[PDB]
């Protein structure tokens, strides 16, 4: 068949988010509140296209978007938050809850000096609808023409010509 | 054809719901009636034939088949009710019953418009036939009887079946009144020599051929009085009828592949008139002069000429009536000696006159004398075939030398000679008997006043 497109290596090019997991998790919360829009419009073009080739531009402003949001703490809370996710970091299985008093230190830290919420219990798992001006996609599944059905049963039923013509059966 | 078959279903409760004693009185006037309702089949013409409905139609041919059909049933009724005379009433009403669903299987078979109708119904007349032969026989043999009888033709039949089954697919019907009209002809190759094979070994079969033949003498000496009556009388010409029917498919592949069944039949009806000069049991000697008679049959259907016709269905009109008188006068001694050997009881005219005198006139039929409609067909299959090769009259003519020299050795040794003197229940000739014999013999004689309407469909 046909060659498959795969796209260069410079345009997969892109600051990434050097940080480990228990930083991401630590601060997880107040990353899907704030970095809520283009994450949104990243998981929307990556169900819809089907095709992460098609999702590169998406994910070049998650991984900037990201960035910003850890240089936003980096500039206010450095602090609380490095404890925090060291308390965090601890853990094998990472439990947000043998840290709490870290959370609420960091959690008052961001409140006061940024100004944000972390989200509840319930909020981050809802269904949001997300405003973008790139098309439908019309073929996602790369599809092609489905064959003509057979022609359907259409017509008043008559009787039988003749009964069964079964050798000399006459009805 | 609806007039003739709900009388003979109906003879059914006429059996079954009689008197215990009145059983064969009942069912020989009312067959006797319908006997005589048998006549209105007359009604046929010179280019069309009677034809009744989509289901049954009956031309000039199969009409002498089913007045002789309907009127051996009342002969076989008589025949069978002084053997039957110690037996249970349920087995009586049986065996009547077995007769009448014979009939009924005989009367619906020649009368067939589409032809695997005919072949069910040819094949449904071997199941009472069976049951007669091997219940009411009276010797050990009779199962072997059963057997022949069966084996040979099925092993003719179920090829025909299915060749019968290519024609539903090929022409699309199996209608003798479409395919008269949509026959085509019939090539050489070895895909319709098989075809053709496959339309005529089964009749081939039930005439009897020479070397199929086998389970006939079986079967005839093995039966009952009315079994051998219906197998010489009527299940011997269902083959012939067929033949009649199928060979209209069979164009031009019968004008070379018929050769060696008539050289089969031509040196048959020697051979089995040569058996019939050294055979010491007498119901085996008519079933081997059957042979030898339905081989000029088999030679009249495949040479296809219409003397040939006309004189293959005469000849077998008269040979039932002839076949079923010697088989009734073989019966009419063994219910006498007790013993079917032709050597026992001799010098029957001494004892018997009114009988011999029967003999005589059934040996007399059996030799082709003149004018009688034996002889009418015997000499029209002669014309036809020395038409055909003008060697094979002396096949002809030694056959009508050695076919007299049983017919009459047959009266000699039985009727002739000094009696046999440790034999005394030779009793005087019942009603019944020389009744069954005139019945046989006058038909045979007035239909010599007027032979044209057994001579086929195209007299
Ligand atoms: C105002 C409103 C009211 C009006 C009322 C009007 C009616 C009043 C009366 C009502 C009662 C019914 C009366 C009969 C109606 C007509 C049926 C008929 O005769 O069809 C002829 C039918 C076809 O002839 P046709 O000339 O083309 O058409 C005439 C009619 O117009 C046929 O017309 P059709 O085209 O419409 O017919 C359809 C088709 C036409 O037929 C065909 O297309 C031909 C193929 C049919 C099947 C053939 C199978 C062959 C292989 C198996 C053979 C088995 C052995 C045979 C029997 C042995 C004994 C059991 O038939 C079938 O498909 C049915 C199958 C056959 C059954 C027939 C009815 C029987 C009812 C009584 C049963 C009693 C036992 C009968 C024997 C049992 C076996 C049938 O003939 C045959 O098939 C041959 C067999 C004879 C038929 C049965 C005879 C019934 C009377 C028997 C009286 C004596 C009984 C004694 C005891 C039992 C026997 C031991
Ligand atoms: C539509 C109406 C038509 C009416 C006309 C009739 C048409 C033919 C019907 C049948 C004719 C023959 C019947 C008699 C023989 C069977 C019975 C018997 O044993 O008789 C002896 C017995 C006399 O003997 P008995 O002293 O009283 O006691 C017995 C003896 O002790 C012991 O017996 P035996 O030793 O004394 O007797 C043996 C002796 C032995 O003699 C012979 O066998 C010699 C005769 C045959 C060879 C020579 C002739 C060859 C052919 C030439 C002649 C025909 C063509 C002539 C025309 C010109 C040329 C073309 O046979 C005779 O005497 C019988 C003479 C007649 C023989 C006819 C030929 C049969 C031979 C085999 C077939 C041949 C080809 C077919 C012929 C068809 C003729 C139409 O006769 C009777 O008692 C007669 C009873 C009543 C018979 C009625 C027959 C007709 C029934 C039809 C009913 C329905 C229609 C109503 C018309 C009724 C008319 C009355
Ligand atoms: C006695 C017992 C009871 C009765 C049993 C049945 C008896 C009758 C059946 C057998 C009779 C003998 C065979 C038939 C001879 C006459 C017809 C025939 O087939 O001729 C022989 C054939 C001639 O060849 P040809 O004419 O070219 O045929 C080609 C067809 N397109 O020759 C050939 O093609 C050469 C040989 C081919 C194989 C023959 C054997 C198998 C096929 C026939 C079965």
């Amino acid at each position: 068949p046909g060659i498959v497109e795969l796209p260069s290596l410079e345009d997969l090019k892109v600051q990434e988010v050097k940080v480990s997991s228990s930083v991401l998790k630590a601060a997880a919360h107040h990353y899907g509140a704030q970095c809520d829009k283009p994450n949104k419009e990243f998981m929307l073009c990556r169900w819809e296209e089907k095709d992460p080739r098609r999702c590169l531009e998406e994910g070049k402003l998650v991984n900037q978007c990201a960035l910003e949001f850890f240089r936003q703490i980096k500039r206010h809370c450095a602090e609380p938050f490095t404890e925090y996710w060291t308390c965090i970091d601890y853990s094998g299985l990472q439990l947000f809850r043998r840290c709490r008093k870290e959370q609420a230190q960091f959690d008052k830290c961001v409140l006061d000096k940024l100004g944000w919420v972390r989200p509840d219990l319930g909020e981050l798992s809802k269904v949001t609808k997300v405003k973008t001006d790139r098309p439908l996609p019309e073929n996602p599944y790369h599809s092609r023409a489905r064959p003509e059905p057979n022609p359907e049963v259409e017509g008043d039923l008559k009787p039988a010509r003749h009964g069964s013509r079964l050798f000399f059966w006459t009805m | 054809m609806l007039k003739y078959i709900i009388p003979t279903m109906m003879l059914m409760p006429l059996t079954w719901l009689s008197k215990n004693s009145m059983i064969w009185i009942n069912t020989t006037l009312h067959s006797l009636l319908i006997s005589l309702t048998s006549l209105l089949l007359l009604n046929q013409f010179g280019d069309n034939s009677l034809n009744f409905s989509l289901t049954f139609f009956s031309d000039s041919l199969s009409t002498p088949l089913l007045i002789l059909t309907m009127w051996l049933l009342p002969l076989m009724l008589m025949a069978s009710q002084h053997h039957l005379s110690k037996e249970n009433l349920a087995r009586k009403k049986l065996f009547i019953s077995m007769l009448i669903l014979l009939q009924l299987f005989l009367i619906m078979t020649f009368t067939a418009t589409e032809l695997i109708f005919f072949y069910i119904m040819f094949e449904a007349t071997l199941v009472p036939t069976l049951i007669i032969i091997t219940r009411w026989g009276n010797q050990t043999e009779r199962l072997n009887a059963g057997l022949y009888f069966l084996f040979y033709t099925l092993a003719g039949s179920l090829p025909l079946l299915v060749a019968l089954i290519y024609i539903q697919n090929t022409m699309g019907s199996l209608n003798f009144l479409i395919l008269q009209y949509w026959v085509q002809p019939m090539p050489n190759s070895w895909s319709n020599t098989f075809m053709w094979l496959a339309c005529m070994m089964a009749f081939m079969v039930k005439m009897p051929l020479y070397g199929l033949h086998l389970w006939l003498p079986k079967a005839h000496v093995e039966a009952p009085i009315a079994g051998s009556m219906v197998l010489a009388a009527i299940l011997l010409k269902l083959g012939g009828y067929g033949m009649m029917r199928i060979t209209l498919l069979l164009n031009p592949i019968t004008d070379f592949m018929a050769y060696p069944f008539i050289m089969l039949s031509l040196w048959g009806m020697i051979m089995t008139s040569s058996i019939c000069l050294r055979q010491t049991d007498l119901k085996s000697l008519i079933a081997y002069s059957s042979v030898s008679h339905m081989a000029l049959v088999i030679v009249a259907i495949l040479i296809q000429t219409p003397w040939s016709y006309m004189g293959a269905t005469a000849l077998m009109i008269a040979h039932g009536l002839t076949s079923s008188m010697l088989f009734c006068l073989a019966n009419s001694n063994y219910e006498r000696v007790h013993s079917r050997t032709m050597i026992l009881a001799r010098g029957l005219q001494t004892l018997l006159p009114l009988m011999a005198a029967w003999w005589l006139l059934a040996s007399l039929t059996n030799l082709a004398l003149p004018p009688s409609i034996n002889l009418i067909g015997e000499l029209f299959v002669v014309m036809s075939t020395f038409s055909w090769s003008n060697i094979t009259i002396i096949l002809m003519g030694l056959n009508m030398v050695i076919t007299a020299l049983y017919s009459l050795y047959m009266l000699i040794t039985t009727q002739r000679g000094k009696h046999t003197h440790h034999i005394n229940n030779i009793l005087p000739s019942f009603t019944r008997e020389n009744a069954l014999m005139s019945l046989h013999m006058l038909p045979l004689l007035l239909l010599s006043l007027n032979p044209k309407i057994i001579l086929g469909p195209l007299y």
